[PDB]
């Protein structure tokens, strides 16, 4: 669930940040990159559950009138 | 270093290596964060994310023992990727002595966009941000005025 929400989350930015679609291929295997080795570490340490709350509730708050600060340590 | 009084480096005048540069571009060649000195184990040295962690986090804590095994490793590992080994260790004396005072980017960078944030606002429509800046500080008439 979590590798989903944030594969798809991902690409939102992707096309925001880069919405020109030539660019975001060529620029975009770093990223996919960079997100499995992520992945990879959170899932083998065994979080996926505190990623999803935090996520959700990050959501929620932009969603309804919560605007959150920058710190996430 | 920044407005040309004195010449860039990447990072020292003597100690210094090409590939430091990407790393080292945007402060002019000086050594500031954790995580440059994390991404120089990285480029100069071969190290793994994860081993590059281990090496900022004994710098921080500086013990007699912690270094001398990692000095090895950083020595040979350099050599391994044909940089110089005087060079490779005496950047991370450089790396050492900064890594004391540096800070922590990602928590600056974080934070630093908010700041940009409120200036780009004050820039472009600065009424109701400055109205805002009074309302934080509403209750203290020295800050007001």
């Amino acid at each position: 669930y979590l590798v989903k929400r944030a594969k798809e989350g991902l690409e939102e930015r992707l096309a925001f940040l880069f919405p020109d679609e030539e660019e975001r291929l060529k620029r975009r295997p770093e990223y996919d990159e960079r997100l499995e080795t992520e992945l990879q570490v959170i899932n083998q340490m065994g979080f996926p559950g505190y990623f999803l709350i935090v996520m959700e509730f990050i959501q929620w708050s932009k969603d309804n009138g919560v605007p959150v600060g920058p710190g996430r340590g | 270093r920044k407005h040309g009084r004195e010449e860039i480096s990447y990072p020292d005048v003597q100690w210094q290596h090409e590939s430091l540069k990407p790393v080292l571009e945007p402060t002019y060649g000086i050594i500031l964060y954790q995580e440059q000195v994390m991404q120089i184990a990285q480029v100069l040295s071969g190290y793994t994310l994860g081993g590059a962690d281990m090496l900022r986090r004994a710098m921080g804590k500086k013990k007699p023992e912690e270094m001398a095994k990692q000095r090895s490793v950083f020595a040979e590992g350099a050599e391994k990727n044909g940089i110089n080994a005087e060079l490779a260790m005496k950047i991370f004396d450089l790396v050492e002595k900064f890594a004391g005072y540096g800070f922590n980017k990602s928590h600056s960078a974080a934070y630093a966009l908010v700041s940009y944030q409120t200036l780009w606002l004050k820039a472009h429509y600065p009424a109701e941000f400055m109205a805002a800046v009074m309302t934080a500080d509403m209750d203290n008439t020295e800050k007001v005025v």
